[PDB]
């Protein structure tokens, strides 16, 4: 199996948060 | 399958024994402005909620109804892919529109529910139940053609579907279709996670279509007001093209009434193609393809 | 100063009325395989707390002293980037390694930290290990456990953010040196910006338990860099190279020694030349423990 993440956003493309868990707003 | 269900799952906490999480960050995401306010928020799950996208959880409000029972629970779609928004697989977020209205004899109504998530802080607890619902699952196929027709908070089941599909590193799971977000509102300042979604459109460009309706700002080249239905209309050809192919699988989410406006529209595309639409989406439901939640 | 001091911020909190933010996330990033535990955890700041790449701040962690008093701040560097990981700048994040020497106080406290308890924080706290002004100079970070925050956040404006007053296009150089394999921490997000940034960034790892040189030796950090002694050498001459090091305090002795094996070919001495670079701002140090 895939070794464990030794990072706290490999589930993502990018290896970041895409985006804010706080949206903008308009 | 055509949809993702493997090994789903359903009523994992009922509201006799609720899940309770915390509050963990609650925003306001609409401008000052809007008709109405609309909130995104983030509670912790300890990972107890196993939910996937197009899946809604059921929350108990705090207090009681007038009968001295505790409030029935209210549905909520999943605004979260599976993993959340932090990327941890430990929480789950929603989009709640804050129900509050004036009827003829001149009352304010303000939804318990709605109004009570808006009003939650970070830190105070939350009544959970779920996973609720199979209907809106996304399409196995990782290079279908997967349309979302959303107004107002229906762009929840969306925003999952989209993180997973354009943010999100999966080994069984690689999109390579075409998604194509129609999402319709009343006001700009009533827009849900533009931001997001252009991000989406600058990481693939040739495989995310996004479009927004402004009903009471843009107009068609007539001067129509621009719901849902009417940005549709201006992509008519396309779109009909597309809901003749098999791997093509509609969504709709949102207030029910949106679903008559998007039936006009396809009436007239339909027949132009010689085609009877009401026949045609019973054939297209049928084959999984024409998958929706409107609510009241 | 050739740093980036600009309106910088320092103890806007202090223990005496510490800021009180959420835990957000918290996960083990070490391998189950590795001797130790490193936690990466994220906390909520509401953007009250304006800190900048290179800082620290002090946390004040839950419970009392053997006189019943609140405990004493701990330091701990800032592992996200001024905008947090979240890129909203309300967040921010460490890495921390559970001490037991009897059991750590703060650090222990940190990474049994759950997912919407509070957490009292101090600072923003220190200019030392701030990043250069110019976004064309050579930084060489060398970094052992988690010693390696600060030059995660330093990594993160460089390479995952796009600022419109900073587009870093000289050379990041990092070297990283921990016990095992399993604890290479954030291995995963410095890969990526090795593949996103080949020209302007180099990487290598010291898995001391597990690699050995040429002659048999473990790969220490210094063992790593002494592979490359021409090259750092020759950039450690140059007066646009700032060099930063973070880590347990014992890791500059080891890189001393292979310097001045370096120096020495130039008819220099290393120590003394090493004290130039400090009071030029390009030799930044930070060892604690
Ligand atoms: C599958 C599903 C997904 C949903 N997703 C979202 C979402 O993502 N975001 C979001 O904001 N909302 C969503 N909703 C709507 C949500 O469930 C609540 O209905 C809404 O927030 C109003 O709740 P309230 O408790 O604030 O209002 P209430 O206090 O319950 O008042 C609502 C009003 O409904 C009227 N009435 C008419 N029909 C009914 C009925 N069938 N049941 C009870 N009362 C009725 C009454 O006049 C009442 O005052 C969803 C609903 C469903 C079924
Ligand atoms: C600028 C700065 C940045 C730092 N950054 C980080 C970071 O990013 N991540 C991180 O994990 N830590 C970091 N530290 C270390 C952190 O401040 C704490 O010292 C560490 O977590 C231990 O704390 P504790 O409260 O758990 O231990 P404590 O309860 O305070 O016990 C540790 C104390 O034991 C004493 N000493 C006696 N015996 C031993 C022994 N056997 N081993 C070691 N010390 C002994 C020392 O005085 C030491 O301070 C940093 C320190 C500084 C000054």
């Amino acid at each position: 199996k895939t070794e464990q993440p030794l990072s706290p956003y490999t589930a993502y493309d990018d290896l970041k948060p895409p985006s804010s868990p706080s949206p903008t707003k308009p | 399958s055509k949809k993702q269900d493997e090994n789903i799952v359903v009523n994992k906490f009922k509201p006799k024994e609720p899940y309770v999480g915390r509050c963990l960050l609650n925003t306001k995401i609409t401008g000052d402005d809007a008709p109405g306010e609309t909130w995104h928020m983030v509670f912790s799950t300890e990972g107890e909620v196993p939910y996937r996208e197009g899946q809604s959880i059921g929350i108990v409000p705090d207090g009681i109804d007038k009968n001295g029972k505790p409030h029935k629970l209210r549905l909520y779609s999943i605004a979260s892919s599976a993993i959340g928004d932090f990327g941890d697989s430990k929480t789950v977020s929603l989009c709640v529109k804050r129900l509050v209205y004036t009827n003829d004899a001149g009352e304010v109504v303000k939804g318990v529910c709605s109004n009570f998530l808006c009003d939650l802080k970070p830190g105070s607890e939350v009544k959970i139940t779920g996973p609720v619902g199979k209907e809106m699952l996304m399409p196995k196929d990782p290079n279908a053609t997967v349309i979302m027709l959303g107004t107002g908070t229906g762009i929840a089941p969306f925003r999952s579907f989209l993180w997973k599909m354009f943010f999100e590193k999966h080994e069984d799971y690689q999109f390579n279709g075409l998604a194509w977000l129609f999402l319709g509102v009343p006001t700009s300042s009533s827009l849900l996670y533009k931001e997001e979604f252009e991000k989406m459109k600058e990481k693939a460009p040739e495989n995310f279509r996004l479009d927004f309706a402004v009903s009471r700002e843009q107009v068609n080249d007539k001067g129509e007001k621009m719901y849902i239905q009417t940005r549709m209309a201006q992509y008519a050809e396309e779109l009909w093209e597309l809901l003749k192919k098999d791997n093509t699988f509609v969504y709709m989410c949102g207030l029910k009434g949106m679903e008559k406006g998007i039936d006009d529209i396809m009436v007239s595309l339909a027949a132009k193609d010689g085609i009877d639409w009401i026949e045609y989406k019973r054939t297209l439901k049928k084959a999984e393809q024409w998958n929706v939640e409107v609510y009241l």
